[PDB]
């Protein structure tokens, strides 16, 4: 479940842990501990094989640095795409897909974690399909009738204007349909009657 | 080479950070391949009859009528990013790990795409898939941008014969001008460098009397040579961790470029985005 | 050097003896005996992984070796190699230990280690035709959940203690050197500052702090 | 090394099942050549 | 001795972020106050 | 080396005189003198923020 916070905590640990490992191996030298070198050997030859170690642990510690600035790169990516999602989801809503949810967004609660955010996001998930037979506009008193918001279904043997979301049959009336041309260029037009009030 | 082995090993574990950092960077490749096409959960299929309103896909739906089940497009395009130099290299210690979703399987993820987005349309990406004609698909994707309906539905012909031809511009335009594959010509090519830069370093000497191990273990003497294979043995592990940081900092960016990739995916395929450019 | 001696077709110039590769490697060589031409690969070699369920309900492993043809180390023989300890089933489920090349594994029943196929989801035909319309009648409004890293841990090192120990004459050759003990110090603090901005950035988005009614 | 660990009843003669670690009681010299052993009873 | 003092007397040190769990639960509970009491207006301009 | 000698509650054994730890640093030792098991921390140290 919190995969992708724990991953950056176990990285966190392991270059800490392989760091200080690195302190065990001998670049070179007759010893690994400081207080070796400077109590068996000369200073001519002291001077020569101590910074075989020290030229040892400043590259590790270099290699731990990049690591790290390669690690921080990556935390700020995710925290501007945290900071953008908490801006866009929580501060309202968005019209992105997949960005605030797989579905159609409508809400999002943010939450706190161990170095980390939790965005739970209410998705409105469509179900229980059904099928009906659709078609362009419908033609009445000779004049096309396409609608203005909504869709045209028949339940076989009447044309409803529903929802392009839900379904919710009305009356084609001269409400949510324009008139805009003949029944002449449309394919696929079909006739029935323009109730209007 | 015996000594050089017994001399890695007395250097400590040093050859442990290289290789978790390059499994993470297949780890991240593989997942960056998933993340994009594999955003669907059922494969969807193309009808058999082929008549989408008017328009005319048979150059972006995957042709049966050749082995690798792809699409015009996709083998004009598949046939132009180009001992051997990659056995060579395996011969070194630089092997390519194969991926683990194939030319197939990508192939297969994009046909079901391409069936979603016709079929479907943009409700095969919120949910369970709609049947909805493609005329009428297309004319409520114009209620976006201001133009109303009643615009495609008398002008659908036109619609698709510029469509139509649109599709085969693109194929022309894909056959001439080779600046146009350059962004996937080049990681391509940053690769090849990177492995040829770290295999040509193996004979560039460090500070030695030559470059090969056992001339150095036969003609010196050990007091010397001792100290001779270890300005060898440290000049090649600090090439490899340049190596890995480089190869680092190009996983990161093609890391972003694959989350780039996925919201463009998400927000143009799966539906029609109101955001300029 | 070592390898495998084998017999090559390569028109060597009758003054050339050696024979390198397009980037530095010996491949071919002159027999110092009557003429002939030889062809010098590297030894049977490749890199070792092993397919684990985890040791916590079985011990079953497989081992896949990398770059053979099972014929130079059940068997079964994939883009990534040979693997040895698994059996391909001619199912398909979803993948749970990748191995490469579209074919994972994983630990079913005889419990067993099984290699399979990847499974790319359900086989769903939708039936397109010219006036269909599925419209839907009822809402499952869900709540799906999220997470995003937001901040880093912000460590900090030190020369005089890492670099030397409980010693003198070290930090003292240690300053001979040049700036590495500041700059790393520095980039650490930005580390620690970016982190600590990039908390005021998502959590921190409104002055006001809003409370909850008591009803 | 050497190591006393309960070795109580259990089935036909064998190596019993079980870690215990051997901890060193003698370090005398020596620079023999060894290869060879022979065993002495009462 | 554990392995986060261990590694503290070998130079490496962990420095205590800025703003604590408290803080952190407080600006999720403001977020929360305003997106439930208020709808997208707090995040534009007034409550 | 450096640092403060206190009295440890270990268990060494007969024949263990030194001692490491995770960092494979002398974190224990044994008298030279009359048998005694001692802890080897370092010294008080830390880091200034002006
Ligand atoms: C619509 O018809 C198709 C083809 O018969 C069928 O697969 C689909 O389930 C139907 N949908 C509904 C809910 O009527
Ligand atoms: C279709 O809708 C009309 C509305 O008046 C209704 O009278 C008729 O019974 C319905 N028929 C079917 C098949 O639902
Ligand atoms: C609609 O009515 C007109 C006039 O009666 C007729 O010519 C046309 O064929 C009809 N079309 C349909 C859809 O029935
Ligand atoms: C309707 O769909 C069928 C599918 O085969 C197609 O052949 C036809 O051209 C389309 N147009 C009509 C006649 O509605
Ligand atoms: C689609 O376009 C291709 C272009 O080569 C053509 O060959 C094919 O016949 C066209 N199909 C239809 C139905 O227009
Ligand atoms: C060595 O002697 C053999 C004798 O048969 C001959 O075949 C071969 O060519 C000779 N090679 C050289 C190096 O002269
Ligand atoms: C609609 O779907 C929900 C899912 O929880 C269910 O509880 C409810 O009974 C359904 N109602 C209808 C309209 O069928
Ligand atoms: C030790 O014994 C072996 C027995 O084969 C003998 O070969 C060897 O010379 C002897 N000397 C040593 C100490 O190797
Ligand atoms: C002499 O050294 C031994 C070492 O174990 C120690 O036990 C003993 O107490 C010492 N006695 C004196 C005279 O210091």
């Amino acid at each position: 479940a919190l995969g992708k916070l724990q991953d950056v905590v176990n990285h966190n640990a392991q270059a800490l842990n392989t760091l200080v490992k690195q302190l065990s191996s001998k670049f070179g030298a007759i010893s690994s501990v400081l207080n070796d070198i400077f109590s068996r050997l000369d200073p001519p030859e002291a001077e020569v094989q101590i910074d075989r170690l020290i030229t040892g642990r400043l590259q590790s510690l270099q290699t731990y640095v990049t690591q790290q600035l390669i690690r921080a790169a990556e935390i700020r990516a995710s925290a501007n795409l945290a900071a953008t999602k908490m801006s866009e989801c929580v501060l309202g809503q968005s019209k992105r897909v997949d960005f605030c949810g797989k579905g159609y967004h409508l809400m999002s609660f943010p939450q706190s974690a161990p170095h980390g955010v939790v965005f739970l996001h209410v998705t409105y998930v469509p179900a229980q399909e059904k099928n009906f037979t659709t078609a362009p506009a419908i033609c009445h008193d000779g004049k096309a009738h396409f609608p203005r918001e909504g869709v045209f279904v028949s339940n076989g043997t009447h044309w409803f204007v529903t929802q392009r979301n839900f379904y919710e049959p009305q009356i084609i009336t001269t409400d949510n349909t324009f008139v805009s041309g003949n029944c002449d260029v449309v394919i696929g037009i079909v006739n029935n009657t323009v109730y209007d009030p | 080479s015996t000594e050089c082995s017994n001399l890695l090993l007395q250097y400590g574990s040093f050859c442990t950070q290289l290789k978790r950092a390059l499994t993470g960077i297949a780890v991240e490749q593989d997942k960056n391949t998933q993340e994009v096409f594999a955003q669907v959960k059922q494969i969807y299929k193309t009808p058999p009859i082929k008549y989408f309103g008017g328009f005319n896909f048979s150059q972006i739906l995957p042709d049966p009528s050749k082995p690798s089940k792809r699409s015009p497009i996709e083998d004009l395009l598949f046939n132009k990013v180009t001992r051997d130099l990659i056995c060579a290299q395996k011969f070194k210690g630089l092997t390519v790990l194969p991926p683990l979703l194939t030319d197939e399987m990508i192939a297969q993820y994009t046909s079901a795409l391409l069936a979603g987005t016709i079929t479907s349309g943009w409700t095969f990406g919120a949910g369970p898939a709609l049947q909805i004609p493609f005329p009428m698909q297309m004319a409520y994707r114009f209620n976006g941008i201001g133009v109303t309906q009643n615009v495609l539905y008398e002008n659908q012909k036109l619609i698709a014969n510029q469509f139509n031809s649109a599709i085969g511009k693109i194929q022309d335009s894909l056959s001439s001008t080779p600046s146009a594959l350059g962004k996937l010509q080049d990681v391509v090519n940053h690769n090849a460098q990177a492995l040829n830069t770290l295999v040509k370093q193996l004979s560039s000497k460090f500070g030695a009397i030559s470059s090969v191990l056992n001339d150095i273990f036969s003609r010196l003497d050990p007091p010397e040579a001792e100290v001779q294979i270890d300005r060898l043995i440290t000049g090649r592990l600090q090439s490899l961790q340049t190596y890995v940081t480089q190869q680092l900092i190009r996983a990161a960016e093609i890391r972003a470029s694959a989350n780039l990739a996925a919201t463009k995916m998400s927000e143009c395929v799966l539906g029609q985005s109101k955001r300029v450019d | 050097g070592t390898g495998v001696l084998t017999e090559s077709n390569k028109k060597f110039l009758p003054f050339q003896q050696f024979g390198r590769d397009i980037a530095d490697t010996t491949d071919a060589v002159r027999d110092p005996q009557t003429l002939e031409i030889l062809d010098i690969t590297p030894c049977s070699f490749g890199g070792v992984s092993v397919i684990t369920p985890g040791t916590n309900t079985s011990n079953q492993v497989a081992v896949l070796y990398q770059g053979v043809n099972c014929t130079e180390v059940n068997v079964f023989q994939t883009r990534a190699g040979c693997l040895i300890g698994a059996e391909y089933v001619n199912n398909s489920y979803e993948c749970d230990i990748p191995i490469g090349a579209g074919i994972c594994a994983s630990y079913q029943t005889s419990q067993s280690i099984i290699a399979y196929t990847m499974s790319l989801g359900a086989e769903n035909s939708v039936a397109y035709s010219n006036n269909s319309i599925a419209i839907p009648t009822n809402f499952t409004i869900s709540v799906t959940t999220e997470i995003l890293p937001v901040s880093m841990t912000k460590t900090s090192v030190d020369c005089t203690m890492y670099i030397c120990g409980d010693s003198t004459e070290c930090s003292n050759l240690l300053l001979q050197y040049g700036s590495f003990c500041t700059q790393l110090k520095r980039a650490l603090t930005g580390i620690a500052v970016e982190q600590d901005k990039n908390t005021q950035e998502v959590f921190a988005q409104v002055k006001q702090i809003y409370k909850t009614p008591p009803i | 090394y050497s190591k006393h660990t309960p070795i109580i009843v259990r089935e036909p003669e064998d190596l019993p099942q079980g870690f215990s670690a051997l901890e060193p009681l003698v370090d005398l010299p020596i620079g023999i050549n060894i290869t060879r052993f022979q065993t002495l009873l009462a």
